[PDB]
RNA sequence: UGCCUGGCGGCCGUAGCGCGGUGGUCCCACCUGACCCCAUGCCGAACUCAGAAGUGAAACGCCGUAGCGCCGAUGGUAGUGUGGGGUCUCCCCAUGCGAGAGUAGGGAACUGCCAGGCAU
RNA sequence: GCUCAACGGAUAAAAGGUACUCCGGGGAUAACAGGCUGAUACCGCCCAAGAGUUCAUAUCGACGGCGGUGUUUGGCACCUCGAUGUCGGCUCAUCACAUCCUGGGGCUGAAGUAGGUCCCAAGGGUAUGGCUGUUCGCCAUUUAAAGUGGUACGCGAGCUG
RNA sequence: UCCUCCUAAAGAGUAACGGAGGAGCACGAAGGUUGGCUAAUCCUGGUCGGACAUCAGGAGGUUAGUGCAAUGGCAUAAGCC
RNA sequence: GGUUCUCCCCGAAAGCUAUUUAGGUAGCGCCUCGUGAAUUCAUCUCCGGGGGUAGAGCACUGUUUCGGCAAGGGGGUCAACCCGACUUACCAACCCGAUGCAAACUGCGAAUACCGGAGAAUGUUAUCACGGGAGACACACGGCGGGUGCUAACGUCCGUCGUGAAGAGGGAAACAACCCAGACCGCCAGCUAAGGUCCCAAAGUCAUGGUUAAGUGGGAAACGAUGUGGGAAGGCCCAGACAGCCAGGAUGUUGGCUUAGAAGCAGCCAUCAUUUAAAGAAAGCGUAAUAGCUCACUGGUCGAGUCGGCCUGCGCGGAAGA
């Protein structure tokens, strides 16, 4: 269903998610159960696309990361101020 | 034209901390000046009139935080 | 015009509205009008949106103006020189930062929220743009 | 050496409130009465000085409760010291420092002295 | 023993006018001008409650907003106080077009004559007298009109006062 | 003339005919020591007694108080006998 | 106001305090010379401490919106005189749940700024004390955080740095405060920074892919419109997408109306119901009003591309002064 391409974030910080953003994509976090967090790196338009639907806020998300397919939740979603972009979305792993 | 009210000031009493905390101090030296008992004594600390932190013994001058109500406390380490 | 009904004290300094917005998401109704650019709102142009809107949807809703002016802006007579105090109090402002939400409503439909903040805009100064409401 | 109790501290908001019911062989509290020697600007409401008839009823203390108060990541955001820029009432990039709030989660305190009462 | 409060306090002991004025200075500091900004001034534009027999645009347009000129009233004191004569009137004109007429058109709640508004267009023309020193204005009589501005609010080494 | 807050840019200091308020005192106790004590507000019951006193219990913990204007503090209490 | 021969070295200020003081003066801050002095001072790295300004928030002090708990009032729809059935484009204490604002709000809280302790490297002791001599207390601009003003001024007031004052050269046409860069002297020597390489005027009419038709480049806003590429996302699809055009387009029914004749072109309500092969008491409309046309809704021919909302760069009109 609900499926994301993601990758590993290489560099983290204010600069590394500038370039991201200006790249047509966007940081997110993958944290919860007992695993260590994940960061990734999504796509803009395809997870812009999702989140018009009204399932991507209340039904599981599958995340294909190097192959490894990880079943995760929309838990908080950051937007940007006066556009319609996606600054940072968090995902509860479940 | 016109004139206009609240023209007055007072001078500046130069308060604050003056050790900074680090240094070595003597006897008799003023640590920290205040209103209020912002900064409590301590060991070998000695409060003035006006609320005023003096060492009685030369030494190093230490900020710490202690007390049920977390407040802070000038000690003078005699090392 | 809307103003606080009282204050502590009656000027203040110009200060400078730099930053982001606080409230960028519509929480009370299901369509909202947000300013998108950077300005100062007054109370009289406040006004004469609510009152624009209030006359296109027919009043069948709901209306909320998420902003509210208390900055009072202060302006010396005309003619007069330089110094001699702060001017007496002109009006009253509320500094806008862009994505905050200014006006929301609902129940009415998508056609008719458009159209009357269409025309509801064209009284601020500021550009504003049209939302709806989503999960989070 | 392990049980809980008392006194003095460290740590002073994961160390504090609400709910459930236990503790007395010890220690504490409740309590008896009181001319003393002391006390109430009226009364043993508080200090106390003479004690153990009873009770753990209020306290005090202990065990669990996620209803609260709190501690709070990673990531993200705001801010910025330097240099270089734009459309310059404000913003962009290369750089380091990177908040506050809110998520995931943690959680019904640890710990040092003697002083006894307990089994050993 | 001093509201020496003008409070680091001239002496125990102190108010004004000068257009009859004079001296040394300042554009460090004003008034007329020039420069900078445009709150105000003029003009243009944006959305639309309506007026308009129904009908928002033929004409207007509340509640609000965005702009242009420097064009009145305003702010600064940047050139000038070892001198830049400012009001008004006569003669002499230029330039701008946000055009008074003439010229060419659109819409009209434009039947015709005669009107309202808008665009282009500066080639030319665009009063005479009473009132007060006038600018402004009132009135009387004509014209197509007696249009708005800048030119040190033009011009006194061209004239009066 | 002096003091309190902000402008004052997280040490000190920092201007305007800037925004806001006070001071030209009182106290032989309103000081020192010792001992003791802890409100504002609200709820319930009660003879006058009442939106209000003087009482008894409870909610709350400094939201009271500082001889004064403001700032900083005060529970060991700087608050009250 | 003026102050007359030369060279070398160093080299500021227009700030604080006081002043019948504000254009003067005195002390200090700043400068020069001499004498002494300590790893004295500066840069960088590590360590300790103070913050309470940005930012953030509403635990406190103020302000503010919508909800529930509520006392309910004010024109009632209805009686039309009623208790008022009841909510009447209204207001409404605490308590809770959210949403914002504050220089004189902080339960929190950075970078930088400043002090001290340790360490290498570098700097002509650049640091401090005293004595002789001054000068100076009219600063302006730009960058940064601000008061005041209109977040207007080549306006004014504060704090830091740079510039000029006290400074030549190159660049922006000229243009002290912008940028590059610090002029001992002499050169028919090379390199580079700002800034450019079509000619004035010196060096790419260089190379690789795109945008521009406005000369945008080479002034400006709200707004507005199939200019033009890009990015996805939509719906209509040989079960034939959209516009030609061939044609139909009805009755009870001149619908209660209102009258003007009203039958859609004066009206509130109606677009109820036979066939719907299809079929709007009809949106335009001449008009005293119909009596007429067209379109809405369809099937007759086609035959492959369409329909309209976002993120984007350039461009267009708003744009009129002597
Ligand atoms: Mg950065
Ligand atoms: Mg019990
Ligand atoms: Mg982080
Ligand atoms: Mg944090
Ligand atoms: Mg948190
Ligand atoms: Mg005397
Ligand atoms: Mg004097
Ligand atoms: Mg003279
Ligand atoms: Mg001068
Ligand atoms: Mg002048
Ligand atoms: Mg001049
Ligand atoms: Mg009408
Ligand atoms: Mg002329
Ligand atoms: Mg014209
Ligand atoms: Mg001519
Ligand atoms: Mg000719
Ligand atoms: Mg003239
Ligand atoms: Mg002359
Ligand atoms: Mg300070
Ligand atoms: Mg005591
Ligand atoms: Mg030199
Ligand atoms: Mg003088
Ligand atoms: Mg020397
Ligand atoms: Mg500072
Ligand atoms: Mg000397
Ligand atoms: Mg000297
Ligand atoms: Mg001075
Ligand atoms: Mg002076
Ligand atoms: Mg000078
Ligand atoms: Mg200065
Ligand atoms: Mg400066
Ligand atoms: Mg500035
Ligand atoms: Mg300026
Ligand atoms: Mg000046
Ligand atoms: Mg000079
Ligand atoms: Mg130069
Ligand atoms: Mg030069
Ligand atoms: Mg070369
Ligand atoms: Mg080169
Ligand atoms: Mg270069
Ligand atoms: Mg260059
Ligand atoms: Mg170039
Ligand atoms: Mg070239
Ligand atoms: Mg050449
Ligand atoms: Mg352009
Ligand atoms: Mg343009």
């Amino acid at each position: 269903m609900f499926t994301i391409n993601a990758e590993v974030r290489k560099e983290q910080g204010k600069g590394a998610s500038r370039r991201l953003r200006a790249a047509n994509k966007f940081p997110a976090i993958i944290y919860g159960g007992k695993e260590a967090p994940l960061a990734i790196e999504l796509d803009h338009d395809k997870v812009m696309n999702m989140q018009a639907k009204a399932e991507f806020y209340s039904e599981v998300l599958t995340i294909v990361v190097d192959g490894k397919e990880i079943k995760v939740k929309a838990q908080d979603v950051q937007r940007h101020p006066y556009k319609p972009k996606l600054q940072h979305i968090d995902f509860v792993r479940a | 034209g016109g004139s206009t009210r609240n023209g007055r000031d007072s001078e500046a009493k130069r308060l604050g901390v003056k050790r900074f905390g680090g240094e070595s101090v003597l006897a008799g030296s003023i640590i920290v000046r205040q209103r209020g008992t912002k900064f409590h004594a301590g060991a070998n600390v000695g409060c003035g009139r006006d609320h005023t932190l003096f060492a009685k013994a030369d030494g190093k001058v230490k900020f710490e935080v202690k007390g049920p109500k977390n407040r802070k406390f000038i000690s003078i380490e005699a090392e | 015009m809307l103003q606080p009904k009282r204050t502590k004290f009656r000027k203040m300094h110009k200060g400078r509205n730099r930053g982001l917005a606080q409230g960028t998401d519509v929480s009370f109704g299901s369509f909202g009008l947000k300013a998108v650019g950077r300005g100062r709102l007054t109370a009289r142009q406040i006004e004469a949106a609510r009152r624009a809107m209030t006359r296109a949807v027919k009043r069948q809703g709901k209306i909320w103006i998420r902003v509210f002016p208390d900055k009072p802006i202060t302006e010396k007579p005309l003619a007069v020189r330089m110094g001699k105090g702060k001017g007496n109090v002109e009006y009253w402002v509320a500094l806008i930062q862009p994505g905050k939400v200014l006006y929301e409503m609902d129940g009415v439909p998508e056609e008719l929220a458009r159209e009357a903040f269409k025309l509801a805009a064209a009284k601020l100064p500021i550009k504003t743009t049209f939302v709806t409401k989503t999960v989070m």
